[PDB]
DNA sequence: ACTAATAGATTAGAGCCGT
RNA sequence: UGACGGCUCUAAUCUAUUAGU
């Protein structure tokens, strides 16, 4: 008989430091941790796209009721949740003609096609930023379906990448999402039906817009102080790999600071997904210096986690650049071995947060399960748990589980209950997808607002 | 004294608005009395003695609700005795309610507009409350926190009863007590595949590692008759299972690797005699039932082969045996599709698309029952099934998966 | 040293549907 | 690319071992 320990849900801080377990409830009830004065929109689309965007903004002004209000919380309205104003009449609209898109699409070179499609939008964005005195906080790109389907060296990745040197928060919204009712797959019904999940769509879009405009919808507090939760992701370039790091830590005021820690670390090696000692030493020196400048003193622990296992050489380099009094914990999180738990009598999956301890150096954690708070399980099918292995260093296998579960609750790109994989890894993955989509940057911005 | 703000509304529909507003007002230090937040005698009592304001969540149904108009009727009465014209405050929320269908007891009054956005309406409501000098306590998040949890943050509660979870791990009941390293390097003809032997065997170094004995390989491996059965290295498996065995000839890691390879090959071989039809995956081996092999194409009162539109879906499994944490046979569920139940559709995209749609129908219990019934078919004896690795050497697999018990449950 | 084979492992990706 | 999740198809590396160059 195998015993499953349980890890309880962590609490995320909201306005006035009040705690809750669901962003969709904590925000609607309490309000964001930091409030902004308002959001100046910026739209780069057609007249059709501008009309759609204004319609959607005014629609989310009013409360949004989704079909199953009990399982997924309703949307009070943008100003009702966040406390700032987001009007559809303050749009600094920059028109894009379908004809110039058409002449771009007719070019033989696909790489030049996607480069020119990115260039159109980004150059219009740059022109407005440098010419229009109207301050724009977030630029919302209402792209048509032709861009999405004809152009497939990715539109989104390059577009986010080529704006990094100018530091402009952007939000791509395909017109299929905003006008889903009038986008039908010739059957007479929408291509993807948002009817029962309209409120959750409003939640996600509004949260993404609020975050990118300088607001912090919620912050974490249920993590150990003095620890720099650091995540690495490796991305393929074809025979080079590209490491990207994201770091989360508590400050002097006990406020979680979540920021990227990315520097170029390119390794070309037969043995892939490993770092040379120089790259690793750079990596760790950058992270430690960032913690030092944010808090003064050095961390009491460097909780390095990744989807891969570390070899000896890079760990020795890590230890060599590490000062004294600081411990290093290298944790590998894998989601490949199928351990599907079926409940004996019933029809709803295992509760989220259950944890199976293999031994002192490994565990299974069900970061995806059935959450009673929303009554809606995060997985349609049986949820595969994440295998958390303490690859290197000394740690408590339950403490690592609770730390990972806490790190699974800071996805600002979506206002879901919690993320299946820890957020630092997923955001580092997004950074790697973007930072490797254009030319090398001397100093990429360390704020996710520009990436997600 | 009367220091409470009564909130009236339709019971099954206006819950969302009133819940937000009541919690919003409570968070600001007010004392709110809502039926959802908190019998007719009681309702009247508050409106008659406890209530200081009567906020009417007005909508196209709250004015057609017989029980609400009664609360309005008593509210009209109480308003007179208090000599307060500003007692009933008609919060209009419904979009289509436009000041022409209002009930006569509220039409003479000016509403607070919530039709265009709730935030300005709450801004309007608070303005009216202060204009009318309604007293309010400090918005302490303590007693107010209690109401918040009693409403939602107590619901977060996790039922603390014990549940039983059926996984997909099938432990290996038994292994042969000894691992043998035979020598047929001089007896192995060039170009012969070790995979074609009747029993599982792996060619490690200048040897042949298998769980069978020397003479077990005679037809497949020629000249083994002349071979001295003393040309073999013996290794207690339990020693390697504990990791104790680590000689310069072979390490514990490599020996366990060879054990896993033997396990997988033995599973593949037994499936050939078990009469299951094989479908190749990208990096694993799937097994499913040809239509008609089962009685009525179902077993243990659980359908394992069925029909989806023009295609036939076949429940399938793939096995990979692991020694960590402990020796088990990890089984994975799959769905395979055939045209007329005979031959497999040769389009991977079509197979994937058919499965993605078929997956919607099946549930937790549906997958568990199908997996357990499909495994129980493998059973040779009452409570297990054996995998052949030698002439007299068997490995026993529990036909039931490992049970996992948890201290936590939900309402279900 | 360097290629080929048989594995098992460990990681990438590309993809395609569901909600 | 509002999202999340499951799955499917490729691909390489690592390690061991043999073969060959
Ligand atoms: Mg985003």
């Amino acid at each position: 008989m195998k015993e499953l320990i349980y890890i309880h849900e962590p609490n995320i801080l909201f306005a006035n430091g009040q705690k809750c377990a669901d962003p969709r409830d904590g925000l609607a009830l309490f309000g964001p941790f930091t409030k902004i004065y308002g959001i100046k929109s910026g739209v780069v689309g057609t007249q059709y796209g501008l009309s759609i965007f204004k319609n959607y903004i005014n629609h989310i002004q009013k409360p949004i009721y989704n079909a199953n209000n009990i399982t997924r919380p309703m949307f009070p309205g943008f100003e009702a949740v966040f406390g700032c104003k987001w009007d559809a009449d303050n749009v600094v609209f920059k028109e894009v003609t379908k004809e110039e898109i058409e002449k771009i699409l007719y070019t033989e070179s696909n790489h030049k096609r996607t480069y020119d499609l990115v260039s159109l939008f980004i150059n219009k964005i740059i022109t407005a930023n440098k010419n229009e005195d109207e301050k724009v906080d977030v630029w919302f790109l209402v792209i048509p379906d032709e861009i999405y389907q004809y152009c497939r060296a990715q539109f989104h990745d390059q577009l986010k990448a080529r704006l990094l040197e100018h530091t402009i928060p952007t939000q791509i919204l395909r017109e299929s999402t905003l006008a889903w009712r009038d986008f039908k797959n010739k059957f007479g019904a929408p291509k993807r039906d948002f009817s029962k999940i309209e409120g959750h769509l409003a939640w996600t879009i509004s949260t993404a817009a609020f975050y990118k405009a300088g607001g912090k919808p919620w912050k974490l507090s249920d993590i150990r102080s003095g620890v720099c939760y650091l995540g690495l992701v490796y991305k393929q370039i074809e025979p080079k790999n590209a490491c990207c790091a994201a770091q989360m830590f508590l400050d002097n005021g006990d406020g979680t600071v979540f920021k990227g820690e990315v520097g170029p670390w390119y390794n070309q090696e037969k043995h892939e997904f490993h770092l040379n000692p120089k790259e690793a030493k750079a990596l760790l020196t950058q992270a430690l210096n960032s913690y030092k400048e944010q808090n003064g003193v050095f961390p009491k622990e460097i909780f390095i986690h990744a989807k891969t296992k570390f070899n000896g050489q890079e760990w020795n380099a890590f230890q060599e650049v590490t000062p004294e009094g600081t411990n290093l914990v290298g944790v590998t999180i894998t989601k490949t071995k199928p351990l599907k738990l079926f409940k004996s009598e019933g029809n709803y999956p295992i509760m989220r947060g259950n944890a199976f301890i293999v031994n002192e150096r490994s565990a299974f954690l069900w970061t995806v399960g059935y959450v009673p708070k929303t009554e809606s399980t995060l997985s349609m099918e049986v949820p595969n748990p994440i295998f958390i292995e303490i690859n290197k260093g000394e740690a408590d296998i339950e403490q690592v589980l609770k730390d990972v579960l806490a790190l699974t609750k800071l996805n600002y790109n979506a206002c879901i209950y919690a993320d299946g994989v820890p957020v630092t890894l997923r955001f580092a993955d997004k950074i790697g997808e973007i930072l490797t989509a254009s030319t090398e940057l001397k100093a990429p911005p360390l704020a996710f607002k520009y990436y997600i | 004294a009367r220091n409470k703000i009564f909130i009236s509304h339709a019971a099954p529909d206006d819950n969302d608005f009133t819940k937000w507003l009541a919690l919003k007002l409570i968070a600001l230090g007010y004392e709110v009395w809502c039926d959802v937040l908190f019998f007719w005698k009681v309702i009247d009592k508050e409106i008659r003695e406890g209530a200081i304001k009567f906020l009417l969540a007005t909508s196209e149904i709250a004015i057609k609700r017989d029980g609400v108009l009664k609360e309005i009727a008593v509210a009209e009465k109480v308003k007179k005795q208090l000599k307060d014209d500003n007692f009933i405050i008609p919060l209009i929320i419904d979009e289509n309610l436009s000041y022409d269908d209002l009930p006569p007891e509220i039409i003479r009054l000016n509403a607070v507009d919530f039709k265009k956005s709730w935030a300005v309406g709450l801004q309007d409501l608070l303005k009216a409350l202060d204009d009318q000098k309604v007293e309010k306590n400090s918005p302490d998040p303590d007693k107010s926190n209690a109401l918040y949890q009693q409403i939602f943050l107590h619901n977060k509660g996790i039922i603390e009863r014990e549940e039983i979870y059926d996984s997909n791990w099938f432990s290996i009941l038994s292994f042969p007590k000894e691992l043998r390293f035979h020598d047929y390097e001089k007896l192995m003809p060039k170009g012969f595949d070790v995979r074609e032997l009747t029993y599982p065997a792996v060619r490690y170094k200048n040897y042949l590692c298998t769980f069978a004995w020397e003479y077990d390989f005679m037809h497949q491996l020629p000249k083994t008759e002349t071979y001295n059965s003393s040309q073999t290295i013996r290794i207690p498996t339990e020693e390697i299972l504990s990791g104790k065995y680590d000689s310069p000839f072979i390490g514990n890691f490599e020996c366990q690797r060879l054990i896993v390879q033997l396990l997988n090959k033995a599973f593949e071989l037994r499936m050939k005699e078990k009469g299951v039809r094989e479908y190749p995956m990208s990096n694993k081996m799937g097994y499913w039932f040809e239509k008609g092999k089962l009685e009525k194409d179902k077993f243990n009162k659980v359908l394992l082969v069925g029909k989806q539109k023009d295609k036939h879906w076949h429940f399938g499994i793939s096995a990979a045996g692991k020694l960590y944490p402990f020796p088990v046979l990890m089984i994975s569920s799959h769905i395979f599709f055939t045209k007329d139940g005979k031959e497999l559709i040769e389009s991977k995209k079509i197979q994937h698309a058919a499965r993605r749609r078929q997956g919607k129908n099946w549930w937790n219990d549906d997958w568990r029952n199908k997996l357990l019934a499909f495994v129980k078919y493998l059973s040779d004896d009452e409570n297990s099934f054996y995998l052949e690795v030698g002439s007299e050497e068997k490995i026993y697999i529990s036909n039931e998966p490992v049970q996992f018990v948890g201290k936590v449950s939900y309402n279900m």
